């Protein structure tokens, strides 16, 4: 049977015994950086298992009300495990992921989600021509909410769920790197996501790479049962990770 | 050496191929980076698909209502579920597509077109769905028995969750308007209930579907035109 | 030192000549003549292919 | 070697026939992120047909390789306030609403580009009008970051030893020059999602790799009994172009030059209700 | 291959003596409709005769190969009324009538076309006419159907990214362009007996084919003290012809520009009676 | 590489055979049909009957 | 790539060279050259041949 | 021989691992005169890199090969001062600032010279500007050491007849020429610490060196009802360039165009203290 | 022969590349001589060392003295010696240098960059030197032990008078901003006390230091650029 | 006599003509495409030959 599937990197695994295939990036799997294309001068230091491992993030609650998430990388890893320190002590980082998001429920549940992963999510503030911290858009790990309705507040990014806040038709986000999770045959989606930017390598605490996203298309519903809410969970693992420019820490 | 010089000379046309000095010299470019994700095509764009939202029912207080379609149990025998016009760089349903949006920035299409149905109800709900295509006509189809005359599949709800119906080109001309018009209809397509949904108890009376539009491996597209969805009053 | 090639035409029923006469290649006109394209990229991103005749699951 | 040597078309329709068997092409599952792959010839009975038809006006480089007004301007030959008298514009893309829609579909670029100038002079209104004046001359100065920017028409910057310039007469034809890919990266981005300082803070948005200089143009030497107005256009056309992630176009309308601020927008039109197909 | 290389007279007269048979190729049968092919050597002695003759004047690829008028308008720099400072013409082929009547002698054809632009401005007659202006420049701009459409002279659509343009000086040569074969079908129609909805109703006639787009013209900048009109004349020249489907010339003059709408006309004209022939 | 223009220069004749630039670089044309009847030159049209109004009697 | 070819002239009693420059057919210059006609389509469209000789019926 | 035919990247970074010897690339010795030539690669571990970049841009034939003004001036068609109507200008290259600091960074130079005229017109203010006149035409005259100077618009001497000149049309390309090295060195020489008398008297510096000739400029045959003034631009381009003996960029700004003479400048800017680093 | 003017003719481009004629026919130049000292590329200018004034203290009375670190004997333990931005195009301290000068008429720079430190102290005195040179990050070093966490080397003073600190090229980007910015900083380097100077009766309390910079074999630039730093108002 | 030769472009991922028309060697255009250097004559003037590695003195 194809529906079962097992990952294991570093000291960790994770299986799933009903679940899709794992879809990879744009067709490329996560890889070093070769010598003829880069450009710092000094060793790199190439830290793989003490880093390369799945690290939970926390979990969220899936209401019959709830509108959706998204989660910032890598700076949402940013206070975990080794890959936090390192990426504090270094001046340049590069690495790939692997998202697994896991969401079970019985059969007499529907719902349907989204699971998209997009690169250089830049957002628009929620009152035009109005600067925000950068707290309304990445605080470490927790998740942040959508909005149904229009985004009012100034010192945070516009919510509206129908624009994903990028001024953008939400429908049209299956162009990205995504899979569903559809409760009556999917439990959880796997993305392999390579490293995509404009440059060989970048510091991790001025750029987000890409952003994470998971938007519920059909509602949560049920009848009649004990269980009031699908908890859902977020792990990710980096890949191929290697650092440089060793310097103080932040 | 003689010469004359023919009518164009002296001309800014905005499409032309011509040779023209270099302001920097033998500048020196940085080298180029195999970045994941290149694009050669937008008929690659054209192929992917994207949510259709069918349910625009003029009463959407929530916009995300606009991707769903409503099924229910006990409804009446053959019915209809939804009915919508085949064109999709006019029709409100597919302006706006990630399809849509490449076909509006050119005059002429031709080819095939894909539309996946996904069933997002619960595991134990059943039922049966027939989804026709109807070529252009003097009327549209008002009852199945009329659909059931064209092109059409039977969908049967289980493991598997999707369905795709290709519906074919048939067409006089080799090409179609994007601006659609009388003489170059398309047709219609529509889904009706062929068995029902049935439910056992303890389970939500409604259920919903997704449409998802794409196009074939034999789809094109010709003439550039500038897109008029997008407009300004004043310099930014 | 020129180049000759064909010319877009029609189908069932045409060759230009051209010379480059400046020193930087950006100097050159659109190179609008490729024709290759790959969609498998977008389309199926997945790790085990899936044939289309076989179940999907 | 006095001379060298050096199509595609979409793919055709089988015949296909009745079928009764075990395999089912039209079912599929969505969930796994991967678009179908059928054919009109394996739900349907189909005939042999062999298409002639091409995709080559779909390709980036002829999607992309058309000339778009950028920026516009306007400079008098003589007046009071001296920075009346001539232009100064930070290039950048994001200002022309069409082209930067364009753009906007690729999250990276990579091209050469080919800039266009149109010029043109008009006599303003006023009560005594009668003069004669020759042909004027006008000057495009284009100035890499860091460079000395000129404070006024007549100041010692114009004397242009390693900025590049051109020296135009109307009535000739427009203006033109080529620029070789002048990016500090391996491509070009619409987008950065980051911050400028190191602490997340600071400027936030393409705005912070935007570095590309200025552009100043003036009347070489006219300055007439009475004031005439001059107005540059613009144009850019990519050449030799390569994109990367594609992203959905924009829906909302464009309200800021240099960031993405936006305003909700509905989905799409409405229409009675789900059955209405007039 | 530095290089590489690469004529037919009309029938010549053959000599014919006296004759006395029962071959007959003077009688012939009309109602077959088939048209003879008797030559005069077959009723009366001829002597040899050999033909220099060539019809190279008569190929359709010359006969329509002639640049044409098909449109003419004019468009005032300053005026109070919006619309009156630009142009906007729905392309199409039926308005003058030299040109079309040429091509209506064939149902359907397939051609490259060769476009060349004429521009020519003078000063509006009034009181006062001392002024100054420099040259003036126009912009022609093609918009494939369904496009933006401007509004007014200095409307954001002016800002081309994908619509082809053509910015044009005065004192230079007249602008000019190619355009491929750009149907939908697989030859262009002239004619079209039918209607536009299924069911028998609606528009009838060439309109119904007629998507072809618009062009649009206007002052780049000039705006002057006083009005100054210009008018635009637009050439047509096929290339690379093809015909097909002969039909005969008309004969009553054109009343519509898209219609086929006519009054009945004599034959031809008279004379006193059949026999004479001062 | 000097050069010096001939009378004629910047004219426009309505007959002349010259090489321009085009509009739409890179257009995909309709493939050609044989439709049944091409035409190749006049004279065969005039190589057909027609019927003369001979009796043109001003009645 | 130069492409060399025969031009109009008398009869009893003659080359010219053309290059093209750009990379779209249909900028290149009327193709005039052409002569070939046929005119049994229109004047001789039965089906059964009539020899002229012999009597129509 | 109907033709014939006819990439220097910059050097790679080894891999290099934890060492422990007697050598010390780090330790080294200025008092040699001589500069380290240690890398990266032997202080610290470093990865493997292939680099691409390369030094074209920074060769002394792309740094110098830019177009510069280096003189500017104003004439008058018609006007009382017979020495108003005309220009007069020694040749020399240190009058304006940046060409002469880009040129000053060489003692020797050896190059060919491509000279380009910008020259554009002006009607002057007055009460009454009514006026009509044709196009106007302008002489420049190259006059080598010791030949004859025109003292006025009609003299004689600019009747050339071994003497170069240019003739150039306003609402033309402007005007262009070449010229070959023309010294009686074997190099330009930037600067000269030496006297013209044998005596170590007389004139002292670069300014002995300067015998290039004269250049003269005027209108034809104009003579406006009204004065009209024209200025000219030149433009310097040397190609085929040899450069000798760097010398380091000036710091002092310019104040003599024939003379080194400068005010005493502060070495650089300053800070808070030697710690002070935001 | 047909032609038509494309767009660009009769413009005047300042970075061209065309023949034109000759307004002296038939001239003969000077034999050419070989001079010493022939120069074909200003990078050739920029690997030579030039001294670096890192004393700008906004009291320099003696304008000499911006070119000397001081150095005492008895100094508290692990203190600063001097610390600076790495803006070598920007940085009042780089500005008017031997490379800085270069650097300021192109607008990219790249490669790596050598700073040389030589002790002009007594021949009897010692001691021992950390530098150090710390990547971009939110905030630099304040103490040793924050210093000694980046690339650094221990100084020893000998023989040997001088030092050599290779600063490696670690970059997001190819490339870096003449005008550097946030988005493109470089760092920072800093000098400490390693062990401390001593000195035997009778010498100096006092020493100096002098730091040389310059551009090692892979180092470019790129896009020229008209410099800022010398302009005038009048015609001369 | 045409002289074809290779134009800059990039790296990973091209040839123009040129013909002389005038009889003065002044009036060709630049040849800036040698990028021939060496350092050596500023860098190391000294007259021993110094090995990095080995001592200075
Ligand atoms: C934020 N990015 C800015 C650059 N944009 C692409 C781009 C880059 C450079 C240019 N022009 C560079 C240039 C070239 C030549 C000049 F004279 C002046 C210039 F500004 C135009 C568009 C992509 C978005
Ligand atoms: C009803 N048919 C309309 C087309 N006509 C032939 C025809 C087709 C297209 C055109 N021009 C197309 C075109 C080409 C380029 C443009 F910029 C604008 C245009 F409208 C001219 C004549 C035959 C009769
Ligand atoms: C003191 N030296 C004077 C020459 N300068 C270089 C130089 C030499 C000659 C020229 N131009 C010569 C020339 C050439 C052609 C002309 F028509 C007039 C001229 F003056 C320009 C710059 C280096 C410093």
């Amino acid at each position: 049977s194809d529906r079962v599937r097992s990952i294991t990197l570093g000291n960790s695994t994770i299986t799933t015994q009903e679940c899709a295939n794992v879809v990879v990036g744009y067709g490329r799997w996560p890889t070093y950086l070769r010598d003829d294309e880069a450009t710092a001068e000094d060793q790199p230091t190439q830290p793989d298992v003490a880093t390369c491992r799945f690290y939970t993030l926390d979990s969220i609650k899936w209401e019959k009300g709830s509108v959706g998430w998204w989660w910032k990388f890598p700076e949402a890893l940013s206070d975990m495990g080794l890959f936090g320190q390192n990426m504090q002590y270094h001046y340049l980082g590069r690495a790939g992921y692997t998202i697994h998001v896991q969401c079970n429920a019985s059969k007499f549940h529907q719902g349907c989600l989204l699971v998209v992963c997009v690169p250089e999510a830049e957002m628009g503030g929620a009152v035009v021509g109005q600067a925000f911290s950068a707290t309304a858009m990445a605080n470490g790990d927790k998740a942040y909410e959508f909005t149904s309705a229009t985004q009012s507040d100034q010192t945070k990014v516009q919510t509206a769920i129908h624009n994903a806040g990028m001024g953008v038709g939400v429908g049209n986000l299956t162009i990205y790197p995504h899979q569903w999770i559809n409760l009556r045959t999917n439990n959880s989606a796997t993305i392999v996501m390579p490293y995509i930017n404009s440059v060989p390598m970048d510091n991790m605490f001025r750029h987000y790479n890409f952003t994470l996203m998971v938007i519920p298309f059909v509602k949560l519903d049920y009848a009649d049962t004990a269980s009031t809410y699908v908890p859902i969970t977020v792990t990710v693992a980096p890949m191929c990770a290697e650092y440089n420019g060793l310097r103080l820490a932040q | 050496l003689p010469t004359m010089n023919t009518p164009g000379s002296t001309q800014f046309l905005t499409s032309d191929d011509f040779q023209s000095p270099c302001a920097l010299p033998q500048f020196d470019v940085t080298p180029s980076m195999n970045i994941p994700g290149e694009v050669k095509n937008l008929m690659e764009i054209a192929e992917v698909d994207s949510v259709v939202p069918v349910n625009n029912v003029q009463d959407t207080t929530d916009q995300m209502e606009m991707f769903r379609i409503p099924v229910t149990i006990n409804a009446p025998l053959q019915q209809q579920v939804f009915g919508l016009r085949l064109q999709p760089g006019l029709d409100s349903v597919f302006k706006h597509t990630l399809l849509g949006e490449i076909l509006n920035y050119y005059a002429h299409w031709s080819g095939s077109m894909k539309l996946t149905f996904v069933f997002c109800g619960s595991a134990m709900a059943t039922g049966k769905f027939l989804i026709a295509y109807s070529p252009p006509g003097a009327n549209p189809p008002k009852t199945r028995k009329d659909a059931m005359l064209g092109t059409h599949i039977i969908w049967d709800i289980g493991l598997q969750s999707s369905c795709v119906l290709c519906v074919p080109w048939i067409s006089q001309t080799h090409y179609r308007l994007v601006q659609q018009d009388e003489y170059t209809s398309a047709g219609y397509v529509t889904c009706w209930y062929q068995t029902g949904m049935i439910v056992p108890p303890g389970t939500p009376n409604s259920s919903s579907i997704m449409c998802f539009a794409s196009a074939c491996n034999d789809f094109s597209v010709r003439m550039l035109r500038d897109t008029p969805f997008i407009s300004q009053d004043n310099k930014l | 030192g020129a180049q000759v090639s064909t010319q877009k035409t029609g189908a069932h029923e045409i060759h230009y000549t051209n010379i480059n006469y400046y020193k930087d290649a950006a100097s050159n006109s659109a190179n609008r003549q490729d024709f290759t394209q790959d969609p498998s990229k977008f389309t199926e991103p997945v790790k085990d292919v899936m044939i289309k005749s076989l179940p999907a699951l | 070697g006095d001379v060298e040597e050096a199509v595609v078309h979409v793919a055709d329709t089988m015949r296909s026939g009745p079928s009764n068997s075990a395999s089912v092409p039209a079912l599929t599952a969505v969930e796994t992120g991967h678009t179908s792959q059928v054919t009109p010839s394996d739900t349907m009975q189909t005939r042999h047909v062999k298409n002639y038809h091409s995709r080559s006006e779909s390709t980036v480089e002829n999607f992309l390789g058309r000339s778009a007004c950028v920026y516009m301007e306007e400079y008098k030959t003589t007046d009071n306030d001296v920075n009346k008298k001539f232009v100064a514009w930070p290039i950048n893309t994001k200002q022309m609403v069409q082209m930067r829609r364009k753009l906007e579909m690729f999250t990276y670029l990579r091209f050469d580009m080919e800039v266009t100038f149109v010029i043109t002079s008009r006599q303003d209104p006023g009560t005594t009008l009668a003069q004669d004046m020759p042909v004027l001359t006008h000057q495009i100065m284009y100035v890499p970051p860091g460079g000395p920017i000129p404070a006024k028409v007549d100041d010692y910057a114009w004397q242009t030893s390693t900025n590049p310039s051109i020296f135009w007469t109307e009535g000739n034809a427009p203006a033109r020059m080529s620029i070789p890919f002048i990016s500090i990266g391996n491509a070009y981005s619409n987008f950065y999602d980051g911050w400028s300082n190191f602490d997340q803070r600071g400027s936030y948005g393409y705005n912070t790799l935007n570095n590309l200089g200025h552009i100043y143009v003036r009347h070489v030497s006219g300055s007439s009994p009475h004031p005439i107005t001059s107005t540059i256009r613009v144009y850019f056309k990519p050449k030799h172009t390569r994109a990367w992630v594609p992203r959905p176009p924009r829906l909302c309308q464009y309200k800021k030059a240099f960031s993405v601020d936006f305003t909700p927008t509905p989905i799409t039109d409405t229409r009675k209700d789900i059955n209405t197909v007039t």
